[PDB]
């Protein structure tokens, strides 16, 4: 799997 | 809507406890109560609205392969039959998964895009447009695979064209939509180069940037720049 | 309910994909279904039944305490009133949790333990009526704190006497409901010492009859005693 | 917290 970002996890 | 009678920062509230404990589904749920009040939201309760949905759809996402991937190993041959049961409850979770994003869209789409105005807030709502379209596509098989896909590339340009015009090459949100519109070139699109040559490219714009942040947003973005550097290593 | 129309095997079929997806509410309803067609349970689904609902009730015992916590550190002296909210989504979620016990209690008490007459169905239904009624004792703070607890107490008790009388002490069904007879004494009832001579008893009663195992029997007692020792360990 | 066991997770 490729790697994605969600940009409120990574805020959060 | 079941919280239609709460107060919005009661909402906010109980969405950031739900967090602590783990409980997207409820977190998602206080979101989505937030969100049907109306009112515009802020960066702070986007991170809280996008927190809670990807962890409810992963959670999907990572059942539905487990399912889909049994599936499929009892259709090669030398498998003994065992009935529509793997079939069903791969449609059953798959179903869940469709309505989870359809509700996403649906809260995008009434009225948080046409309300969002400012770059910083277009853009994230775009991405995420985008991202569920994507997690739409993974699922699709029939008639509309090629619309549903369409549907992502086009949310993630819309995105990507504002991102250019009105954010710097170091901005997360800029980078964290570089990265997932490759994750689509790569897995749904079947454009392995466009995907690389994306990440390539934000990966350098970004780098030459750096030098202009703080330490603390130096870290935000190099820590999404790795994730780039990730995938091209996967990927090359 | 909603299972009555899926065949008794495709809801066992369903509960074991769903462990494999790690879907355990959804394992859960599968398994209640399968009870709900009132046949016996074999030792398998019995096991499949335990897994789903401990899996649920785990994840509800953990929000609670992150949420108790909350709670209490709002009740200490300097700290700011923020509201209502934070008890009343702890409510939310001990309702929740001891709806899901009284929903396995249901099923032990219709017709689970009636119809259970070997020792090893016996134990393991009384095991887990001791279990939920002990998850139940965690949140009781009312006037049925007590009988709760009694409750709990009485089902242990029975299951203990009977795997006393009909099974070996290696048997792991026996040594995993002294360990958790262990943990109602020292958590619930007030009784560290009490917890720490049963768990001493069990481990070494079980430790003189390893000689009698096969090497997979004995893997399977000796993993359980370390659970007893790890507890010892804590306890002195 | 204390170590308890479920005999179902244990076999399965
Ligand atoms: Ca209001
Ligand atoms: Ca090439
Ligand atoms: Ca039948
Ligand atoms: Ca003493
Ligand atoms: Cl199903
Ligand atoms: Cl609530
Ligand atoms: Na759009
Ligand atoms: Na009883």
């Amino acid at each position: 799997k490729s790697n994605s970002i969600s940009v409120g996890e990574f805020y959060r | 809507g079941a919280m239609g009678s709460m107060e919005r920062a009661s909402l906010i509230q109980k969405a950031k406890l739900a967090e602590q404990a783990e409980r997207y589904e409820d977190m998602a749920a206080f979101m989505k109560g937030a969100v049907e009040k109306g009112e515009e939201l802020s960066c702070e309760e986007r991170n809280l609205l996008s927190v809670a949905y990807k962890n409810v759809v992963g959670g999907q996402r990572a059942a539905w392969r487990v399912l889909s991937s049994i599936e499929q190993k009892s259709n090669e041959e030398g498998s003994e039959e065992k009935g529509p049961e793997v079939r069903e409850y791969r449609e059953k979770v798959e179903t869940e998964l469709q309505g989870v994003c359809d509700t996403v869209l649906g809260l995008l789409d009434s009225h948080l895009i046409k309300e969002a105005g400012d770059a910083e807030s277009r853009v994230f709502y775009l991405k995420m447009k985008g991202d569920y379209y994507r997690y739409l596509a993974e699922v699709a098989t029939g008639d509309d695979k090629k619309r549903i896909i369409d549907s992502a590339r086009s949310a993630y340009q819309e995105a990507m064209d504002i991102s250019k015009k009105e954010m710097p090459p170091t901005n997360p949100i800029r980078l964290g939509l570089a990265l997932n519109f490759s994750v689509f070139h790569y897995e749904i699109a079947n454009s392995p180069e466009e995907a690389i040559s994306l990440a390539k490219t934000t990966f350098d714009e970004a780098m030459a940037d750096l030098h202009t942040l703080s330490e603390d947003s130096y870290k935000d973005s190099t820590l999404i720049m790795q994730l780039l550097r990730d995938n091209l290593t996967l990927w090359t």
